[PDB]
């Protein structure tokens, strides 16, 4: 989590940094609750010089602090600032190491490029460009029309070749038939002729009309 | 492309309730059916209209 | 009575991007597959 | 849309051929609609 990585990045700095000074010429092994106590009074001292001093530079109309406003800074904390450069010189004095940086690959994001639309007038240049299509268009789309007609002829004039086709070998293979060659029933199969009683009924008689 | 490289498919089918045709209990029809006329839809080739 | 002509349930940018990215996808040249898996990968319209 | 009387008198034999009158026309008739090839429509 990066949200609680922005405070514990420099408090867990603050508590190496006191436990580095708790081993300088004194103790191994503290207490928990003893060290918590003397990061928070750590965290506190930092934030206090850094109020305190910006506050008696700003007194005297300046905005960043000179060494004139630390020294009655570290003065009304009760400090004794000439005892800081015996200090400094130590042969125990040890550096703690800064936190590592979240962002390591800093730039490891192939991206994804899309461009389509462009602004209207009271959109200027510099906000974002519009984005995709697939974003937010929508157009219907229907199937492939077959208007030909030779092809609607060549579908018409066969599907109407092949159900009377099978219209004929139906009626053949159930009925009476006769046939050119021997026993051709399965090949070229012939509905027999029936005669009629009256056959001018059948014959003139219109049957569409 | 112009139309599309994506086939259309039975409406009815990919989006209806036919499961509300189907006649769980012949006595207790929980709705009425009615009949039904032909629509003879255009979307399907191999119809000449 | 005739039913209405129905429309594909993708616009015709997806049916674009969809051939797009699957021609991209067969790997011809490798930039081009690379942003097309990358596409795959982070587009969150392509459910549908 | 409106049947020819050619697939009219088709539809009429071969459904009355599958209603119980005899076994022979019912599996010649079902032997029909499992093996044509133009009975869309």
């Amino acid at each position: 989590n990066p949200a609680d990585n922005y405070h514990l990045a420099r408090r867990r700095t603050l508590q190496v940094v006191v436990s580095s000074l708790l081993t300088e010429a004194g103790f191994e092994s503290a207490e928990k609750a003893s060290v918590e106590t003397l990061t928070e009074m750590l965290q506190s001292y930092i934030s206090e010089i850094g109020r305190s001093a910006k506050s008696y530079c700003e007194h005297t109309a300046r905005t960043q602090p000179t060494l004139s406003d630390i020294v009655v800074t570290l003065v009304e904390m009760g400090f004794n600032v000439d005892t800081l450069p015996a200090y400094a010189k130590r042969s125990q004095r040890m550096v703690i190491t800064a936190p590592p940086v979240t962002n390591q690959p800093v730039t490891p994001k192939a991206l994804t490029a899309g461009q389509n639309r462009p602004h209207p007038p009271h959109i200027p240049s510099h906000f974002p460009e519009f984005p995709d299509p697939h974003t937010y268009i929508k157009t219907p789309t229907y199937r492939e029309p077959v208007s030909d007609y030779q092809v609607l002829r060549e579908k018409a004039a066969s599907q109407r070749r092949d159900v009377e086709r099978a219209l004929t070998r139906f009626m053949a293979k159930t009925g009476e038939t006769q046939s050119l060659f021997k026993d051709d029933v399965s090949t070229f199969p012939l509905i027999a002729a029936r005669p009629f009683t009256i056959p001018y009924l059948t014959a003139l008689l219109p049957s569409e009309l | 492309p112009w139309y599309s490289i994506f086939p259309i498919d039975n409406e009815d089918l990919v989006y209806g309730r036919w499961e509300d045709n189907i006649i769980w209990d012949a006595q207790a029809m929980p709705r009425l059916l009615e009949p039904p006329v032909l629509t003879l839809d255009p979307n399907d080739e191999n119809l000449i209209l | 009575r005739l039913k209405p002509r129905s429309i594909h349930e993708l616009s015709v940018e997806q049916q674009l991007y969809y051939k797009e990215i699957t021609e991209a996808c067969v790997g011809s040249c490798e930039a081009k597959r690379a942003e097309a898996l990358q596409s795959i990968a982070t587009d969150p319209g392509l459910y549908q």
